[PDB]
RNA sequence: AGGGGAUCGAAGACGAUCAGAUACCGUCGUAGUCUUAACCAUAAACUAUGCCGAUUAGGGAUCGGACGGCGUUUAUUUUUGACCCGUUCGGCACCUUACGAUAAAUCAAAAUGUUUGGGCUCCUGGGGGAGUAUGGUCGCAAGGCUGAAACUUAAAGAAAUUG
């Protein structure tokens, strides 16, 4: 406890909201790097993520995210189709830019662009279908922080949060806890034990 | 840095990586500046004072920095268990 | 046939250095390995290390910091006059202010330059910068 | 019969930029064009208009992609915010019995992080 | 062969600007 | 220049390796270098199914088949057009190709 | 030709004077790609051409003429660049390369041969670079002697502030543009060794563009 | 030098094509193609990449031996044999990637080399003349090994780009 407390232990709401969302089922391909997020592979079948070493690492992505002066320096990309909606709603509630569907590359590099932006940090729903983006992020000198499932890839990825990736219902339960993470540690909530009034479903995806 | 009677001399004095000791050129793209809050007793976000920490490129593109982030954090006490030598 | 234990080390040394290791592995260990450390040590250019004591040969293993440029080896022991000691120094370090070539004479194994002081002369073996 | 970028850049202009007041009847949109449009020709009118109300066709029935007409974008955002009165993910209520089924190295990292109070059941997966 | 324009440029210095006799 | 890694052979491990006969022009090539085609089809073609159904004498019959290996050399390959040239990059590609299954 | 109108965070700092000098840019080594930043900063910038060569490119007609053209920039106390751009016409290619040569502009570490009589005058240490069959050395020189090198490296020595080096080169040297490129790549290489002298730990500090805040 | 000699087929003889066709196409056909006892020692004898030793990245296949395990099948049936999962040793190979190397094609070596030294053997220095003249040596011969000079020339050559 050098420079946290002990009220950052997880609540026992968030296990049950974890586990529910089938956050622990992986691909079977394990990769090399994240060996140490590993406990053991289940026999004849998939790996399984520890949600409890997910808490405090999210935390500390949290973390990062409020060291930002000006909420709207912060950039969050997408995809595939199941977060779209999530991202936007993630930005429409904390401040932060969204880019969904096609990035149209050139966006951090031709300053004629359209879509043009200086942003100081980048958040990534997966390295492997948003690769592109990463690589022009490696030319400005801006951090990603990117979520990520059992296989992988780490180039230029500082932190990456272990998750399903590719479940329909963890992406969203994951984005909506990190925003409300991210106004805990602003003055929004007020208090950690206090409940927040938005209900989990709102960050998922609907068929039409 | 050199010296003749206690001047400086040099034009500047780069910065040195934090993972591997090597320091940083100029227009070396693909090295970052990594800042984490510093929180309070009572879980507000305390402003203003903040521990940094850079990476270089080379370490970024063989791909290790989140475990040299996990050493760092370890070490100065951000996080718990969460890096062990077998 | 393996033919230089000293250059097997200095090369695993340095090509673990120059990709960023902490730790080294040194398969075989010999008088003029672990007294080649200690004079490592004291320039500040590696740490602690251990050699484990199988009833074989031991082994070695060392810890690096960065901090290390070069470490190589010349294999053709020459026979240097103390009058020209200052060519190789020329021919073999980027300058005279910091750097060390290490010689072997009948007191031991040094650096060149607490081995001019000695004013003494002897065989090459390394260097290091 | 394929048309150049000077009318598609205007038709696409027209449509988002007035929608409801105009709609299917291609004649209607003829006589429309010129009072909000600056045309030098006839025949491009003609063309402008013809395309536009087969358009509409299409508009009438279901969306297409690249089009957002003023009237269909407020409703997107109007239907952002869709709740279910019970949580999918929750299951305190949506399973008749509470307490849920799990694998024994998941009630091992329970046991590792602390949270043993948790009431779960541990079933067992092999087949090999 | 661009030497045409050397004469008269004054925008840029050539390596061995050309004395004149 | 080296344009293929197996050097258009497919024989690395050993010294020497039996040739064989092509089925068009009679020429000798080694077997692993030589194309293998295996083909199955019937007696009959397929309109002539019914005349030899109703020309049987034991009511219904399965018409049997036939199996036949033919192999061929390079220059008998792509003058027959069994094989095609292909680009740089898609000649390391050995994947077979998806052959249609629906046919429009 | 008229006032400018900054389109990065960089212009408008720099434009209302909130950053302090150009060495917390390098230190932090942010990109640059607008070049009123260098000479803004950085005026009695002297730039000087190799020589300009015509490239061909068949056509049903016939052929195709382009011009290329080796542009370096420097002020003699320590900053150097170079740019290469090829145009149709001289006069577009020169005023292009002159911008991107202003982009590339670099900074180069000097030091003291032998004893240290302060005003650094050498080369700190032994440095070469290789680019594409063109090797180019730059050694440490005592004080007083002239430059020994080619005329066509000598004056981009004389463009870097260094007054004595010594030099040898080996390979192809007959691509000029290649060699100069190799030689850039050298003097830039300077800051890249690590010597004893910066064992000493280091303070990080916040970078301005996370610390400032932009105007609208 | 003996035995054997089905099939093809150097040499050779015919039939066509063609202005000519001593060839490509078709019918014959000697040596040879097989074997026993002895010579010859050259091949794009190619991975166009010498031998020994140390280090350097991810992956999944596969051949031989050993070790652990949940099961299926089956027999005068158990342990063995067949199949499946994981680790290790020794091989023939393959995919992605470059921190590295090269002029490039491309390479886990063609890396650890201008910051140049682990040990050992051989060969080349612009193109022709020329693997020729001559001497020596081995072989029944065909030939093998060693191997010049006079003279002549400002280009030959390698990888890649556009046509
Ligand atoms: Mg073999
Ligand atoms: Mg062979
Ligand atoms: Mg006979
Ligand atoms: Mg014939
Ligand atoms: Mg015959
Ligand atoms: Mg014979
Ligand atoms: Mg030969
Ligand atoms: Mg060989
Ligand atoms: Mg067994
Ligand atoms: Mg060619
Ligand atoms: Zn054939």
């Amino acid at each position: 406890p050098a420079n946290l407390p002990s009220i950052f232990n997880p609540t026992s709401a968030d296990i049950e909201q974890l586990l529910a969302a089938q956050c622990h089922i992986g691909s079977k391909n394990l990769n090399v790097h994240m060996q140490p997020y590993v406990w053991k592979t289940r026999a004849d079948g998939v790996n399984i993520i520890n949600l409890g070493k997910t808490w405090e690492k999210l935390v500390l992505a949290a973390r990062i995210i409020v060291a930002i002066d000006n909420p709207s320096d912060v950039c969050v990309i997408s995809s595939r189709p199941f977060g779209q909606r999530a991202v936007l709603k993630f930005a429409a509630h904390t401040g932060a830019q969204a880019i969904a569907g096609r990035f149209t590359p050139g966006s951090f590099t031709n300053y004629i662009t359209r879509s043009f932006k200086e942003p100081r940090l980048i958040v990534v729903t997966d390295p492997r279908t948003d690769a592109q983006a990463i690589k022009e992020a490696s030319y400005v000198n801006i951090p990603v922080i990117a979520l990520c499932d059992t296989d992988s890839p780490l180039e230029y990825v500082d932190v990456a949060i272990p998750t399903n990736n590719k479940g329909r219902h963890s992406v969203g339960l994951i984005w909506w806890m990190l925003a409300r993470e991210v106004l805990r540690l602003r003055g929004t909530i007020y208090n950690r034990e206090t409940p927040w009034d938005v209900m989990p479903d709102l960050y998922f995806y609907r068929d039409p | 840095m050199e010296n003749d009677r206690g001047e400086i001399v040099d034009l500047y004095v780069p910065r040195k990586c934090s993972a591997t000791g090597r320091i940083i050129k100029a227009k070396d793209h693909g090295s970052c500046q990594i800042t984490i809050a510093k929180v309070d007793e009572n879980g507000r976000a305390i402003q203003g004072e903040n521990i940094i920490y850079a990476f270089s490129g080379f370490v970024r593109a063989m791909g290790e920095s989140d475990d040299a982030l996990n050493r760092l954090a370890q070490r100065d006490g951000l996080l718990k268990n969460v890096w062990s030598a077998q | 046939v393996r033919t230089s234990v000293l250059h097997d080390a200095l090369n695993s040394i340095n090509n673990a250095e120059k990709m960023g290791k902490r730790q080294v592995m040194i398969r075989p260990s010999s008088k003029v390995i672990v007294k080649f450390l200690q004079v490592m040590q004291r320039h500040g250019y590696i740490g602690e290390f251990e050699e484990v004591d199988n009833h074989r040969s031991g082994k070695i293993v060392v810890q690096l910091n960065g901090r290390l440029n070069k470490c190589g080896v010349i294999s053709p022991r020459y026979n240097v006059r103390l009058a020209e000691l200052e060519k190789w120094v020329t021919k073999l370090l980027p300058a005279r202010q910091f750097g060390y070539v290490i010689l072997t004479t009948s007191a031991g194994i040094m650096d060149h330059e607490e081995a001019r002081r000695k004013h003494v002369a002897g065989k090459i073996i390394g260097f290091f910068y | 019969r394929v048309r150049t970028k000077t009318v598609k850049k205007s038709a696409k202009v027209i449509i988002e930029k007035y929608y409801p007041r105009l709609t299917l009847d291609f004649e209607t949109n003829k006589r429309v064009c010129d009072e909000i449009a600056v045309i030098s020709s006839k025949r491009l009118r003609n063309k402008i208009a013809g395309y536009t109300t087969h358009l509409m066709k299409r508009i009438q029935r279901g969306p297409v992609r690249g089009i957002s007409f003023k009237l269909q974008e407020e409703e997107r955002e109007r239907k952002d915010q869709y709740v279910p009165e019970v949580s999918a993910l929750d299951f305190h209520q949506n399973s008749e019995t509470g307490m849920l089924d799990i694998d024994q190295e998941t009630k091992d990292l329970l046991k590792h992080l602390g949270f043993d109070s948790i009431p779960v059941n541990v079933i067992p997966v092999t087949q090999s | 062969e661009g030497e045409a324009e050397l004469k008269d440029e004054q925008a840029a210095e050539e390596i061995a600007q050309t004395e004149k006799k | 220049v080296k344009k293929r890694k197996n050097n258009g052979r497919n024989k690395k491990g050993r010294g020497h390796v039996k040739p064989i006969r092509c089925s068009n022009c009679a020429r000798c090539t080694p077997k692993d270098k030589a194309i293998k085609r295996f083909t199955i089809r019937n007696m009959v073609e397929s309109a002539a199914i019914r005349d030899i159904s109703d020309a049987s004498v034991f009511a219904e019959y399965t018409v049997p088949k036939m199996y036949l290996k033919l192999q061929y050399c390079v220059s008998c390959a792509i003058h027959g057009k069994i094989v095609r040239v292909r680009s740089r990059e898609g000649r390391r590609n050995r994947a077979p190709p998806p052959r249609v299954r629906y046919n429009k | 030709e008229k006032e400018w109108q900054p389109v990065t965070k960089l212009g408008r700092l720099v434009k209302a004077g909130k950053i302090k000098s150009m060495e917390e840019i390098y230190l932090h080594s942010l990109p640059i790609k607008e070049y009123q930043i260098v000479d803004y900063f950085l005026p009695k910038l002297k730039d000087e051409v190799m020589k300009i060569k015509p490239v061909q490119k068949q056509t049903r007609a016939g052929q195709r003429t382009r011009f290329k053209a080796i542009v370096l920039i420097g002020d003699s106390d320590g900053h150097v660049g170079l740019g290469i751009k090829t145009s149709k016409e001289v006069a577009t290619a020169i005023r292009a390369a002159i911008i991107i040569a202003k982009l590339s502009v670099i900074p180069v570490r000097r030091g003291y041969w032998g004893a240290n009589l302060g005003r650094p005058h050498s080369l700190p240490v032994k440095q070469s670079g290789k680019c594409g069959s063109v090797t180019v050395r730059l050694i440490p020189a005592p004080r007083g002697t002239s430059l020994v090198a080619s005329p066509a490296v000598k004056r981009l020595l004389q463009l870097a502030g260094i007054e004595d080096a010594y030099t040898s080169s080996s390979g192809s040297t007959k691509t000029l543009e290649n060699t100069l490129k190799a030689t850039f790549a050298a003097v830039a290489n300077t800051y890249g060794f690590l010597t004893p002298n910066l064992w000493k730990e280091t303070k990080l500090i916040r970078s301005p563009l996370e610390e400032y805040a932009d105007t609208l």
